[PDB]
């Protein structure tokens, strides 16, 4: 009961009814490339970098979003389902800012990645970019905002996870830009997350700005002490001193958040 | 040519280099830019592959053409960021030259 | 064939010549069976837009009966509700813009005759706030009908119940959009929804909801009246009913005249309207349905006639049946240029395909206005143009990807010349 | 895109059959990579026995031992692969 | 958000001392068994590697994200 | 056309507390 | 000291390598090089900086000198410009 | 009129 | 799109609606269904921009306290939005039309003769404050393609001395018979109405049995 079956690429999995069309995916194995999707926060379904093509379907649809319904069969590497992000990719990358050798989130990019593994070897934006102007969210967040990629997960998780609600889209158009209309810092606890959950490195730790480089980073798995949830956490160590704190998923203590204090 | 080092630590020079003889720690410069505080090539470590000279960004570390640097001490060898630097200084003008007839070829 | 009787066109009122206001409204006995009508039944209003076979008034075509059939559903507890959406940022649609100001009225009965065909509470009309004079006209119209007891509880002497509102909209051509015209109602950002949430199932504030262009609404209360069979004649097999067609822009006489659908479209320029400007000869290309829908270069116009199925064969939409025309004295490439730029001043970003996609074709476009830009270019916009077609959220990226298309299919060989041109004097 | 020439996928496939059937016992999970090459794997008390058909059979003469290496998985409860390549 | 680095199993041994080293600064470390993580399928083949050799081994079961319930209809409810 | 001495750069990392100079 | 300040202490061992030897520290210290650079006017709200010289520069990247409040500075050259 | 049409509006809302 | 407070435009401009217009407010917000005071911040920011065109970031935040929203739900609609100006507005603020159906039919003539007449750029206020000239998109009203609204005059089919004209009547006196200003009523072909040159069918004309 309350099991369809839907196809992945034929694995022919059940699911319950009501789960996404990249849930589905997730089951049997396959990952859908995703951004503005985080688990824990709601769909947005900005980027659509996760077009997938159900099969005998006239056009591809949002796995993040679409219910999966009774039988239909997902192709997530078909000839179409490859054009949906070997041409989203190219737009995503068009207006950003190559800084990568600045954005220190380097090695930490789910952006470079499924540009890397599903995007295109090469650019056709002989045009001119875009930039914003990187203002002042804090002392903790540095937000070189002209790398968002507006996929609207931090004004999801300022609202949906802690309950900021301040942090906003301001303008239509290419000029849509994800911060604070009148310079009023993010001053919460929960705030350093959206570092953690910013897939581009446009805002990112102030005091972690330019230390080390994730490759480097040895990585020891251990418990929060600064407060008595015990939050799970990832100490980030490079050559004998402790480079950063990054939360690691505990799904009763920490589900993949830690606070200010603790980071 | 303004004065300010190459050098943006991104440090993949430090992540290709097959011996591990380069290594980089940086912090944000009072400017705010991103700087290394601290480049050691050990040269004795070295193979002189040339892939840092490929791998820069910014092309700030390159394979000069002295090939004469024979020292009396092992210390000699191992290389700060102000030998480097000083390095860089001193045969800047054919380094400049050298890059110009061949950056077309890469 | 077109050539629709007076008696048979639905907006007499049309061109005003007749008070838009009640008792102008009253001679043209508007109100004159509104009473049997819901009496009949919602069931009865529904079988006669089935028979009726009517299309989207509005761009998108879709059967008018099925999109009203889906919320007619039993009700779980929400209120149903009724949203009309007389906002049309598409250009060359001055065409609700004639209902609204010449005969409010009519869209008034034709809100609580839907109203009971979906059993909705209430309706909104998101009038766009361009239009403030507008707004004027038709709560005044509003206010004449409830003073009269026309709509409001017990409305037309009837067990149903109605409420009617006018919405300011903000000069925004995407609030246009089903999802998103709701956003603008809940008071959220105008930035389209996701259609898994399908509109009747997710309403506005939660409750269903159903949207209709101005004309659809507008036509109900007549086509009850007329029964759909005298309205379904009219039409060509799907296609169906007299349709309002706008012709701007190169022409002798550009004026909006609500003659029958199917109608050929070397007729409409040559016998009604004004002739195009110049000569029918002098025309470079038609825009059959508005911006968003592909032009149509001259030879293969005439042929082609004004109904959706005969566009869709054409490759083109009926959409608005907004007709922009263009004679042999226009740059094209920057005619649709700054469509373009009307898409890049206007699209929500809310999507990454139509943000970056449509400024991308933006830049390349006026490059191409220039002939800066090299020949290779021009099918490389053609790739752009399709990545953004498919992936869209909404449709508006549908919509700015069609006229991309249309250039490079039938003047490619103009837009190499600019290529040309250019490159020559270096 | 490597140049394949299927003709060759085809004719060491039939040579692996060849070489199950011949030695039934011994071998195990014949499979001709996509790379064009064969990768009899036997039982490890068939050392002696394949090979010594492939140093002297006349339809498959395997003369010389091109290389001897062992990959190693530590996972695998078995963990050494010996490997031989013959040419 | 990529999980194809949480699907094998590792087993790391103990961390050790990393004292600065006078004449360059650069980390020095006495343990030869520090930078060595093996990867191992699955668990059982792992807690094996660790009796056979004779290392102490401490396993961790995997945790794996529970399944989340999320549909884009839910958040537009102005209920809640 | 027409002996140096190798040493760490960057400085301390771990800062000791210095005890009060005041006894008590 | 050193750009960074690299320096030892009277009680700092580790000093004695430079016993009768010499250091080696930078003169035309970069930290204040750039500071020394005039701020380029521009009239675009955007500008690009290709760090001067195109493949032999910076990947090129695009500043928004909008604000007069601040000179945009490329990440990699450390030049501001003046609006 | 600036506020005709909101005038209108509590006219309708009455 | 970031508010840099500024001695003019911030909070210290203090913002409140006028006993009456408070009452418009309220108006507004029964007219939305029980419970929903989210809908009505984009008609109260509309009466914001009715009391004062520049509507300042103080009158914003005053929307949200009387909307009780968050305030930046209030600065995310009125950035979203070219209806609400979020610096002070010309006197008159005219906006032309110049989407390709207007140009098609010369939208563009008209904008040359009016910066000349206002002798400034296009995009901002004159000197005078008297008027603001914007080249804004489509207006809607396409049939009559010169086109320039005027805070809703929405002066449609204009020749360039028209709006010379037009703009005269605005620089001395008031009122300056907003609309078409050639001999064609609303929108009508300009021959006629063949649509309808009979008289129109009256109550119950041919209304169908059933
Ligand atoms: C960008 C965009 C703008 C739109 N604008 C309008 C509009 O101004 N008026 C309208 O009736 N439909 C508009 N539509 C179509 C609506 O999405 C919807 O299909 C239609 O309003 C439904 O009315 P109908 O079903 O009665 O035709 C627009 C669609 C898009 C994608
Ligand atoms: S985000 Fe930082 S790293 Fe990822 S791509 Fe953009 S710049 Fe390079
Ligand atoms: S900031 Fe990071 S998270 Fe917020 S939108 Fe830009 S990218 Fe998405
Ligand atoms: S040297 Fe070139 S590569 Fe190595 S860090 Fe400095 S810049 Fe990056
Ligand atoms: S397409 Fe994407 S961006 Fe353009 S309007 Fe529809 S949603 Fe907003
Ligand atoms: S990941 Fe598919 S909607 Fe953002
Ligand atoms: S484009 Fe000017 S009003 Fe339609
Ligand atoms: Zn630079």
């Amino acid at each position: 009961s309350n099991l369809i079956e839907v196809f992945v690429d034929g694995q022919s999995v059940m699911v319950e009814p009501g789960t996404t069309v990249l849930q589905a995916c997730e089951k049997v194995g396959m990952q859908i490339p995703r951004f503005c999707y985080h688990e824990r926060l709601s769909v947005a379904g900005n980027c659509r970098m996760c077009l997938v093509e159900i099969e005998k379907a006239p056009k591809v649809v949002a796995a993040c979003a679409m219910p999966v319904m009774k039988g239909w069969n997902i192709l997530t590497n078909s000839e179409k389902s490859k054009k949906a992000r070997e041409g989203v990719m190219e737009f995503l990358l068009a207006n950003h800012p190559l800084d990568c050798p600045i954005c220190d989130q380097g090695g930490e990019c789910d952006l470079q990645d499924q540009s890397m593994m599903f995007g295109s070897d090469r650019s056709r934006f002989l045009e001119g970019k875009r930039a914003v102007e990187d203002k002042n969210i804090g002392p903790l967040v540095k937000t070189i905002m002209t790398r968002c990629i507006q996929c609207t997960r931090c004004i999801r998780f300022a609202s949906e996870i802690a309950g900021v609600d301040d942090l906003g889209t301001t303008g239509r158009g290419n000029d849509m830009q994800v911060g604070t209309y009148i310079e009023k810092m993010f001053m919460s606890e929960l705030s350093g997350n959206v570092i953690d959950i910013c897939p581009v490195g446009a805002l990112t730790s102030k005091p972690y700005a330019f230390t080390a480089r994730p490759w480097e980073t040895r990585k020891t798995e251990s418990i929060d002490v600064m407060d008595a949830v015990g939050s799970n956490i990832v100490v980030s160590t490079r050559t004998g001193e402790v480079m950063r704190i990054l939360p690691r998923m505990h799904e009763d203590i920490n589900e993949e958040w830690i606070s200010d204090k603790t980071r | 040519p303004s004065g300010e080092e190459r050098c943006i630590a991104c440090k993949l020079c430090e992540a290709i280099c097959p011996a591990q003889a380069i290594t980089i720690e940086a912090e944000p410069r009072a400017d705010g830019s991103r700087r290394t505080t601290r480049y050691d090539i050990d040269m004795t470590k070295c193979i002189y592959c040339g892939f840092c000279q490929e791998a820069c960004p910014v092309d700030a570390i390159v394979e000069g053409p002295n090939f004469e640097f024979s020292t009396e001490t092992h210390e000699e060898l191992l290389y700060n960021k102000e030998k480097l630097l000083n390095n860089g200084d001193k045969w800047e003008a054919e380094i400049a030259a050298n890059i110009q007839a061949d950056y077309l070829y890469r | 064939f077109g050539s629709l009787k007076d008696e048979d066109r639905i907006f007499t009122n049309l061109y005003g010549r007749h008070d838009w206001r009640l008792k102008g409204a009253l001679r043209r006995g508007d109100w004159y069976k509104t009473k049997e009508i819901l009496l009949k039944g919602p069931d009865w209003i529904l079988g006669e837009m089935k028979t009726s076979g009517l299309r989207g008034r509005g761009g998108a075509g879709f059967p008018t009966g099925l999109k009203w059939s889906f919320m007619n559903k039993p009700s779980d507890g929400r209120p149903k509700y009724l949203v009309v959406n007389a906002d049309e940022g598409e250009p060359g649609t001055c065409k609700d813009r004639e209902i609204m100001r010449h005969d409010p009225h009519k869209l008034v009965e034709g809100c609580l005759v839907g109203g009971r065909a979906m059993g909705a509470r209430a309706a909104y009309i998101y009038i766009r706030g361009e239009f403030y004079n507008e707004a004027s006209n038709l709560q005044v119209a509003i206010r004449e009908a409830y003073e009269a007891g026309l709509i409001g509880k017990n409305a037309c002497g009837s067990d149903y119940d109605f409420d009617v509102f006018v919405v300011r909209g903000a000069g925004a051509y995407i609030c246009g959009e089903e999802t998103a015209l709701i956003e603008s109602i809940e008071g959220k950002q105008g930035k389209p929804r996701l259609k898994p949430p399908f509109p009747a199932d997710v309403g506005v504030f939660g409750c269903p909801t159903t949207v209709a262009n101005v004309e659809t609404v507008a036509v109900s209360p007549t086509i009850c009246r007329r029964g759909g069979t005298w309205f379904a004649g009219f039409g060509r097999e799907r296609n169906s009913g007299t349709k309002l067609f706008n012709i701007s822009g190169h022409v002798n006489h550009p004026c909006t005249v609500e003659e029958e659908m199917s109608v050929p479209l070397k007729e409409l320029i040559e016998k009604h309207a004004g002739g195009v400007t110049g000569g029918w000869d002098n025309l470079l290309a038609v825009i059959p349905g508005g911006s968003s829908t592909p032009l149509i270069p001259k030879s293969v116009c005439e042929t082609v006639l004004m109904d959706f199925d005969a566009l869709v064969q054409a490759q083109t939409g009926l959409g608005t049946a907004a007709v922009i025309v263009m004679d042999r004295s226009t740059d094209i490439v920057k005619a649709i240029a700054r469509l373009i730029e009307f898409y890049k001043h206007e699209s929500c970003g809310q999507c990454t395909p139509c943000r970056e996609g449509v400024d991308w074709m933006n830049k390349v476009m006026a490059r191409f206005v220039k002939g800066d830009a090299r020949p290779a270019e021009i099918d490389s916009l053609w790739e752009i143009s399709k990545q953004i077609e498919g992936h869209t959220i909404c449709a508006l990226g549908d919509g700015a990807a069609w006229p991309v298309q249309g250039l490079i299919r039938h003047f490619r060989p103009e837009l190499e010349d600019r290529m040309q041109r250019f490159a020559q004097q270096h | 895109v490597r140049p394949r020439s299927d003709v060759t996928h085809k004719q060491l496939s039939a040579f692996g059959e060849y070489v199950a059937e011949i030695l039934p016992k011994y071998v195990q999970q014949v499979q001709v990579s996509c790379l064009d090459e064969l990768e009899i794997c036997i039982h490890p008390d068939g050392v002696i026995p394949t090979l010594t058909f492939l140093r002297d059979h006349t339809n498959a003469q395997f003369k010389s031992l091109a290389d001897l290496t062992a990959v190693d998985v530590p996972t695998r409860q078995n963990r050494f692969e010996i490997v031989y390549n013959l040419l | 958000s990529g999980v194809n680095n949480t699907k094998k199993w590792k087993m790391e041994f103990d961390t050790r001392e990393r004292w600065e080293n006078p004449l360059m600064g650069w980390a020095s470390t006495a343990d030869p068994l520090s930078n060595m993580v093996l990867t191992f399928s699955a668990k059982e083949d792992a807690i094996a590697f660790a009796e056979k050799n004779g290392w102490s081994y401490d396993v961790e079961e995997k945790k794996v994200p529970k399944p989340k319930s999320k549909s884009y209809g839910a958040n537009f409810s102005w209920n809640k | 056309p027409t002996q140096y001495v190798p040493y760490s750069t960057t400085r301390k990392k771990i800062h000791e507390w210095v005890p009060p100079s005041t006894p008590y | 000291i050193t750009h960074t300040g690299q320096v030892y202490d009277e009680k700092d061992y580790r000093r004695v390598r430079f016993v009768d030897r010499q250091k080696e520290v930078n003169e035309n210290f970069a930290i204040d090089l750039i500071a020394q650079q005039p701020v380029n006017e521009v009239e675009h709200r955007i500008i690009a900086c290709d760090g001067g010289g195109g493949a032999l520069g910076h990947p090129k990247v695009y500043i928004n000198l909008d604000k007069e409040t601040k000179t945009g500075t490329c990440g990699y050259c450390g030049l501001q410009f003046k609006q | 009129n600036t506020y005709t049409f909101l005038d209108l509006n509590l006219d309708l809302s009455k | 799109f970031v508010h840099r407070d500024t001695p003019e435009n911030n909070p210290d401009t203090p913002f409140d609606f006028t006993p009456e217009n408070y009452k418009r407010i309220e108006a507004i917000v029964k007219n939305y269904p029980e419970g929903h005071q989210a809908a009505a911040v984009l008609p109260v920011l509309d009466l914001a921009q009715r009391q004062n065109g520049w509507l300042p970031i103080s009158a914003m935040n005053k929307v949200a306290e009387v909307l009780q929203v968050p305030p930046m739900r209030v600065y995310e609609v009125a950035t979203f939005y070219t209806m609400y100006n979020r610096k002070p507005v010309g006197k008159y603020h005219i906006q032309v039309c110049t989407t390709t159906p207007c140009m098609l039919r010369d939208s563009d003539s008209i904008l040359e003769t009016l910066q000349r007449k206002l002798g400034i750029k296009v995009g901002e206020t004159t000197p005078d404050k008297l008027f603001t000239l914007i080249e804004v998109e489509c207006l809607g009203a396409c049939v009559n393609a010169p086109m320039v609204q005027i805070n809703d005059n929405y002066y449609e089919d204009l020749t360039p001395k028209d709006i010379e004209e037009i703009i005269d009547e605005l620089k001395a006196g008031k009122v300056p018979k907003p609309g078409p200003r050639s001999g064609r009523f609303c929108c009508e072909p300009a021959g006629g109405l063949t649509s309808l040159t009979e008289p129109p069918k009256g109550p119950g004309f041919g209304v169908q049995a059933g």
